């Protein structure tokens, strides 16, 4: 219903994309090919960061009697060393790809925008709400031109250039 | 009018996160890379088993206790499973010199094969072959299945020459005889005082008994010091004694996987499965590169953390 | 006399705020909700580099004699690989955390800014420094609209667009 | 004309902070989160204070010197500071066995408290409370508290049973008298070599005097080698000696606080202060994540990093 | 947006422009000197912050201290796993942040230049603008400069766009 | 129309690198942060070199053996290249004790030098400087240099008093002469046994032989076993002996440079170059923090990293 200052439950078949209104009808649209852009670029994220460990064949001994109680010290700290290291490395990097995670979504739907927003220009008024009120006709053949990146400026610039005046009154 | 919207996605996902700047944010998607489970089994690494020594101590079925002679021919073994407190560990009361290092030597094995090092008929003025009613085989004095108690040699030396001709290391055990007094010293070897010399090159060990009544257990005031050894590959050991030595009549050809071993102190017992990765309280198969099962593991597996998840955004923000 | 691009010494109650000029006279005043979400959000940040560590408890030993040489060899060791760890990465993640702060800052002051210019529209002319020359009049009660969000569009489409014909011609 | 702008705020902060991209970029807010101060003094660990052995040396202390009858009555430590310079070490010429390991073993400990191990009046044939000038109690010849030489036996073998009925660890120490000469030996213990068999079990140690001449120190051409063990929970050790034994009389039963002790040598003195982190250099009383005052530290502490400082910016660039 | 220009060298980011003069392209050398300065101090402080201990590495040995061999061995994976993992991620996560840092230079020279021409120009949506009005080397040149002035074409460019459109 | 427009620069650079979203994305510059290349020599460390034992193992050419004549006289060296099948190493058959500490003792040392301990000529009652066979030095029997056999004491104590002036510690080496028989013993040292006693103030070894017959070796059925020591600053060592001493006639002063040795198992000589970073491979030459030539690494090197490259993006993403 408009907004992008929010998330629309049931957009669904995808994570970023459209909701229209003309005299045809409502709906919501996925951009397909920015999401399986931003699918593929988590994808390989999360595969980095599983992936990438490759650990050697270890094994551990704590099981030990007395006599040896300096190796079993030096032992010991070793393991606590490691805790340390990997418990610390692993959750400042879990909280930091979480909030960059976050920000490479919210680019996407940002620049899905831009890309709107570059086309009508000034056949159209931004709603500020992440929603363009289009100074003219757009059927749905319209729509999918726009959400195609094929929508043509000059085809609708009279029209609009016309119900702007309105808009700014003629009296 | 006429208006088009740009919107993101937003679902019923009740996963949260957490990330530098926020703490539970909701999200429509979000990865584990921690894992938790395990299968609760002790089982075998990549296809090959661990060492089960049962009811036995190592020192007792690699030295040959009568009661240890069912495990048995295991060829390899990934790791060793220590047991709680098995009851059949040393028959003849005494001392296993270097235990620790042999639980390492032997930790992972692969082409573990005895070998009979001498033959006792061919030796003369000496008896071989000694039993005790303290190493038992069903109601009967037996001994030590791979040693070999020499007695009578009356005061004069004996020689054996044990040769390791393979390429790779021969695994040697024998026992050095601490009489009680010096009458049960001229009774078994008729002298005083012995020695027992270990050759490897110019390298040698002089072993002496040290005589001295200990206290009375299984019927014994005397004991025996437990030894072992590792004869290197293409190489040759020679043992000149006149007394108290407890023969090495049986030893193990044994190929090390180096670097690749472990020792499992555990109360599981051992399941018939395999892993990648095994700690004390199960098996972990997991691909993801940390857990926190346990910190004691064994093979190739994820890095311990002190962590109770580690929840991976994927998603969106989930505001609907 | 406005920024950004430059620092206001003297806006005081808040990290980012505004800067008005019209016919009552001039004043700062800072966006106290999106001055406190970002306080939030970096003492959260601060809070997770320091509480994050929990390191065990651990005894160190050097004071030791020469006939156990090869583990104090490998202790030593430890030490100074321990060492070469955490001093590298510490290094690196406040060299990293620093660089994102001051990005999450600067992010912060744009989108406010955007928040802004989504409101005037044509009714305003952006000077491409931080302000925005109002195309029509805007007294005290104006300018609270605008940093409240609740500018609205119309109510001044008429009088914009008036003066932006002054600025051309000709009735 | 009306206009309306958007900015930030400036202030009068001197403080900088370095980032991937630039170095010394002014801010208005910056958190230091390495911890570069200490309290100078050497605290108590949670409460619980560290252990100070002025004078004596931890060997002397527990064999009771006689110097050291004023320490005293410890019960518990959270780790020992160390005078490696102590004056009241072995009052009687000798070599200790095993000090490392007995010091790590006593580094943390609960419930240290002493036991009378067995009554020396309760043994016939035989010479007990032996003393020398060597260790002298007020000018007058003495011998250690808690150790027992025992003499006269004219050869024939005396017996001492110790028992640890708790649940926890009995920590025993004794010595073997090396004498100087078989004269010496024929002398005390009426005979030219004498054994001394420690028993747990089937497991023995059998000691023997190591006679010769020494360097004369404190007109003393003996030796002592002192020796110290630990007696596991609901255990029994038997000894039997023909001479040369210097006897275990007083133990201490002693609750270990697994890897959890400490050893310290430092110059400072022992304060009257707690805290949670501990360096020879003084106390660390921080919450940050990161110090660089001392690399050997006790406790739950900041990790050691080789860094001046760690300044996190937290305010914004300072350009007006 | 389209992508980059193969020929477009003497700078990282820059300006092309194109009137009735003739074509060609142009470096934005202040622009540029900035990015090229910050990643090469990104560069500098990954190497630099480095400093190593002195190390003394052993693991000739025998079997004669089998227990000490082991916990050697096993310090030694646990140093590798640490550090290749570690790097490894480093270097990911800086690759993504340099592209992300240099998509944001072009972004704000884009948004600086199209501040500069608010209505004289009509954004294409590719990162050039449609100048409603005649630019010479002297109009090309000051809104490189930052010194274009809105005013002096401001109704000529009302008329181009009048005639872009009808009238009442 | 006029047309201005915003762009980057690309050129002709085939660098690809990784990201955490893409990978093989192609660039206009990248950096290398991998050091992959060494100069394949073995040398100095920051201008010291290391120690050259060429033919001779380090027991051989600190004890003296007569083909280490050669070597020689180094002063300082900053890790030690071991040469494994080194024939010249022990002349006169036996064990060498401790060999591994001694290996790290001089992995790393500063001001040594050979120093004479005492004078065999102003001994009496006893024969000095004997030689054998088995030790040649050009077609004569000889002996270890730095090592004085003595015999001929009629079961008499002779003494020698070693004394350190110095600041640093003195590095000794010794043997004791393990008979074959009582009638050796005997002949030799004119008793049935021997004690010989070093004496560190208190502290004392009490050394005595291994009489026995060993496997037959160079003509030797005889074995010495070989031991070193350090005699700390400003301290004095006293020996005493019945016989059975190969005595300490040299020495070494040296200075130990703290945490700062190396031991090098590598095929590759000694060149006449310097690095501060050696690896059995060769060199490393570099500024970077990582290298993947080789784990095992002396001196201040960059950390080792199981990868093929780690290319840092720093040019613009190369799409025309
Ligand atoms: C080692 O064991 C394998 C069976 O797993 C066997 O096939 C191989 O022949 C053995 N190696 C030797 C020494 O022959
Ligand atoms: C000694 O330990 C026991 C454990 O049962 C405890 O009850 C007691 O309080 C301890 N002694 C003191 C005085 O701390
Ligand atoms: C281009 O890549 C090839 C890979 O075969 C390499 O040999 C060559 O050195 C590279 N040249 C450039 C353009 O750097
Ligand atoms: C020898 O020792 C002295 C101690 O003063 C030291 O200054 C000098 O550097 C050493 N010699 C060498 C070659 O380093």
């Amino acid at each position: 219903a408009g907004f992008i200052e929010g998330g629309w439950q049931g957009m669904i078949d995808g994570w970023y994309g459209y909701h229209h209104e003309n005299q045809e009808g409502s709906g919501y649209a996925a951009d397909k090919e920015a999401t399986q852009k931003a699918v593929d670029a988590i994808t390989n994220k999360v595969n980095s960061i599983i992936d990438k460990m490759n650990s050697q064949f270890e094994s551990n001994i704590k099981e030990f009697n007395r006599l040896e109680l300096r190796i079993q010290h030096l032992s010991d700290r070793v393991d606590d060393a490691l805790l340390d290291i990997w418990s610390y490395n692993t959750e400042l990097l879990v909280l930091l790809e979480n909030e960059r995670t976050l920000d490479f979504h919210d680019a996407n739907v940002k620049n899905l925008f831009e890309k709107v927003k570059a086309q009508l220009k000034d056949n159209a008024i931004d709603e500020g709400n992440g929603c363009f009120l289009l100074l003219h006709k757009c059927n749905n053949s319209c729509m999918d031109d726009i959400k195609n990146g094929t929508y043509k400026y000059m085809d609708y610039r009279e029209e609009s250039h016309i119900e702007k005046q309105k808009i700014d009154g003629v009296e | 009018q006429d208006r088009i919207c740009i919107g993101y996605q937003a679902n019923q996902n009740n996963q949260t996160v957490n990330t530098l700047l926020e703490q539970n944010v909701p999200v429509t998607g979000a990865q584990e890379i921690l894992e938790t489970n395990h299968n609760g089994k002790l089982c075998s690494l990549n296809g090959v088993p661990p060492l089960d020594l049962q009811s036995c101590t190592l020192a007792g079925w690699l030295l040959g206790n009568p009661n240890c002679d069912n495990l048995l021919e295991a060829e390899e073994w990934s790791y060793i499973k220590i047991n709680e407190n098995a009851p059949d560990d040393l028959c003849f009361p005494g001392n296993f010199e270097n235990l620790q290092d042999l639980l390492l030597e032997m930790s992972g094995v692969q082409n573990f094969t005895k070998v009979k090092l001498f033959n006792p008929q061919s030796m003369t003025g000496v008896t071989t072959n000694n039993v005790d009613q303290t190493c038992p085989f069903e109601g009967k004095p037996s001994f030590y299945r791979n040693l070999n108690w020499i007695q009578g040699n009356s005061g004069l030396p004996f020689n054996i020459e044990i040769k390791n001709p393979t390429s790779n290391p021969l695994l040697l055990l024998w026992g050095i005889h601490n009489t009680k007094d010096a009458a049960q010293q001229r009774n078994l070897y008729g002298n005083d005082y012995s020695y027992t010399i270990f050759n490897f090159g110019e390298k040698s060990e002089e072993f002496r008994p040290d005589i001295g009544q200990r206290d009375e257990i299984k019927a014994h005031q005397d004991r025996i010091d437990y030894y072992w050894g590792s004869l290197p590959a293409q190489s040759t050991l020679r043992i000149e004694s006149t007394g108290n030595l407890i023969a090495p009549e049986y030893g193990f050809y044994y190929k090390r996987k180096e670097g690749k071993g472990g020792l499992m102190k555990s109360k599981l017992p051992i399941s018939d499965c395999s892993t990648k990765c095994q700690t004390p309280l199960g098996a972990l198969n997991s691909t993801l590169p940390f857990q926190n099962v346990h910190q004691q593991t064994i093979g190739n597996c994820p890095k311990y953390v002190k962590a109770t998840s580690l929840m991976l955004a994927t998603g969106l923000r989930n505001n609907p």
